[PDB]
């Protein structure tokens, strides 16, 4: 009933998978050789193309993210009465989220090479974890305005909750954060999976004999090269939302 | 955003057993030639690349990969495409890693355990032996093994558990074989295999030379390692990590049964 959302002050590894199930059931349009698609764009009426998620801190502090249905794309924030779009975003994220408040826009792209040029860091050197997310909604709700230090914690919430709905992977990793209790960097293989989440959707999508029609790279660890080519490869086990592309019957 | 396109018709290779690939034997091109599981060559080599062709052949070289029958034991070769039966050309590549012959309902077999041995199609049982992945790319898949709570699968001789997931240990690092075994390693002539074909077998360490269909496996889209022949997936036994036990057990979809390759 009421919109999704993660309670960090009494977060575990299994409240946090059932915030991100319930983030990914919310995103999913259809499924496509068993694996769950975002719905078909030219299917969604703009009022119905986004959906709000709140990260809360305390029983009093807490921020909401606009996220657009469409892409699984964060779009903006909200912070008590006022509201945050990307410079990025399109007329209609301002004309149905955050109504109300008073809307405000930022000065950089939702995208990582922008958000990583404001934060003068890129993705691989900014800490995740339980306690970055929860000093970033803090801070967030907060009103410093520290452009630097937002799209740096925007880069921190955006891959925690957004690539974590995309990922079994990243929510993995984020799940073994919370046990550990200990903040951990992207490894080459988790920036793979972000940069070819588009191009993965689309293999798997494009699929005939199990086999992609091109091939798509993914690094790893050692930072290898893993070509993959087939839909039964394991590492698309990694992937638990794909962006739709096309819908296969010819 | 309508409908996909596929006309497409890729050229890839196809790994199996051990991490072998499909070759045609000798780069022998007269029909009749067997094919057979050859070392995967450092250079992508013509009879070791097969085209994906809309009519459902596989091609190498303008030849189809074709049975010499519809019978438990027939080898198969490479023949002229239009002096073969038809129906002894057309192959379904399934999202299993099952490599099927319509006609006959058999499917693509690699018997015999020793390098150069000739294709067959026999009885389809899901094991190692039978199961392919397309791609030139033909290695293993190397990676971690993540189970629940910041635990990952750990190789202790011709045992297997959890522990606690460390980067540093080379006892969690797995290779996923083109045939669907995982093999730790250290020893890729051990492989992740069920006791017994029973709901509550463990999984433990054996001979991959076997190719049983206790031996092969596929990562699931649903986070769960899955056996085709058992139905069943592995399972940390009543959720206790302490036991150093993983089971086979019955889709419940519980934490216990999710894992995540960690590459
Ligand atoms: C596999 O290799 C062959 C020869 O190098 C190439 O023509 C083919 O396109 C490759 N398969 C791909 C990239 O899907
Ligand atoms: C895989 O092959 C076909 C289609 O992919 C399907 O009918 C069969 O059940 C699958 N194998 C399994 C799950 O045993």
């Amino acid at each position: 009933q009421d919109p999704i959302k993660f309670t960090t002050g009494s977060a575990t590894p299994a409240s946090y998978n059932q915030f991100i199930d319930a983030l990914r059931e919310r995103l999913t349009g259809g499924l496509i050789y068993g694996i769950p698609v975002l719905r078909d764009p030219s299917t969604v009426e703009k009022p119905n193309q986004y959906v709000t998620v709140e990260l809360s801190y305390s029983d009093t502090v807490s921020i909401q993210l606009g996220i657009d249905l469409t892409n699984a794309y964060v779009v903006a924030y909200r912070a008590g009465s006022e509201s945050f779009f990307f410079r990025n975003a399109p007329a209609s994220a301002s004309t149905y989220l955050f109504t109300g408040t008073q809307q405000y826009s930022l000065p950089f792209d939702g995208n990582y090479d922008d958000l990583e040029k404001w934060a003068h860091q890129s993705r691989q050197r900014i800490s995740l974890g339980l306690e970055a997310l929860r000093q970033g909604i803090k801070f967030l709700r907060s009103g410093a305005s520290d452009d630097e230090e937002i799209a740096r914690t925007l880069i921190v919430i955006i891959q925690m909750v957004a690539e974590a709905a995309r990922f079994r992977y990243v929510s993995k990793l984020v799940v073994i954060s919370l046990s550990n209790r200990a903040a951990f960097q992207p490894d080459p293989s988790m920036l793979s999976l972000e940069n070819t989440w588009e191009p993965l959707s689309r293999a798997v999508q494009h699929t005939v004999q199990d086999t992609f029609p091109q091939n798509v790279t993914l690094i790893n660890v050692r930072q290898e090269r893993v070509v993959v080519s087939s839909l039964s490869h394991p590492s698309v086990s990694a992937l638990a939302l794909m962006l739709f592309v096309c819908n296969p019957l010819n | 955003s309508k409908i996909c396109s596929s006309h497409y018709e890729p050229t890839v290779r196809i790994g199996g057993r051990d991490g072998l690939c499909v070759d045609v034997s000798d780069n022998a091109y007269n029909n009749g030639n067997p094919i057979i599981l050859w070392k995967c060559k450092d250079q992508l080599e013509v009879n070791q690349l097969w085209t994906l062709k809309s009519d459902k052949t596989i091609r190498s070289k303008g030849k189809c990969l074709t049975t010499y029958g519809y019978a438990p034991g027939n080898y198969v070769m490479i023949y002229d495409c239009s002096s073969a039966v038809a129906e002894a050309t057309y192959w379904d590549i399934w999202d299993n890693g099952t490599i099927i012959n319509p006609k006959s309902g058999l499917v693509l077999s690699a018997e015999s355990s020793s390098m150069g041995g000739t294709l067959t199609v026999q009885k389809n049982d899901y094991r190692m032996r039978q199961g392919w992945r397309t791609g030139n790319d033909t290695s293993p898949f190397v990676t971690s093994i993540a189970g629940f709570f910041k635990l990952c699968m750990e190789a202790h001789g011709n045992s297997m558990w959890l522990d606690v997931c460390d980067i540093t240990k080379e006892e969690q690092q797995w290779a996923v074989y083109p045939d669907g075994s995982i093999r730790p390693v250290q020893n890729t002539n051990n492989c992740l295999t069920c006791e017994e074909h029973k709901q509550g077998a463990t999984i433990v360490m054996m001979g991959c030379s076997n190719a049983w269909a206790s031996q092969r496996w596929v990562f699931k889209s649903d986070g769960t390692i899955y056996n085709l022949y058992d139905d069943m997936v592995m399972d940390v036994k009543s959720s206790d990590p302490s036991l150093k036990q993983i089971i086979l057990w019955p889709y419940t979809g519980n934490a216990n049964q999710m894992w995540a390759t960690l590459f």
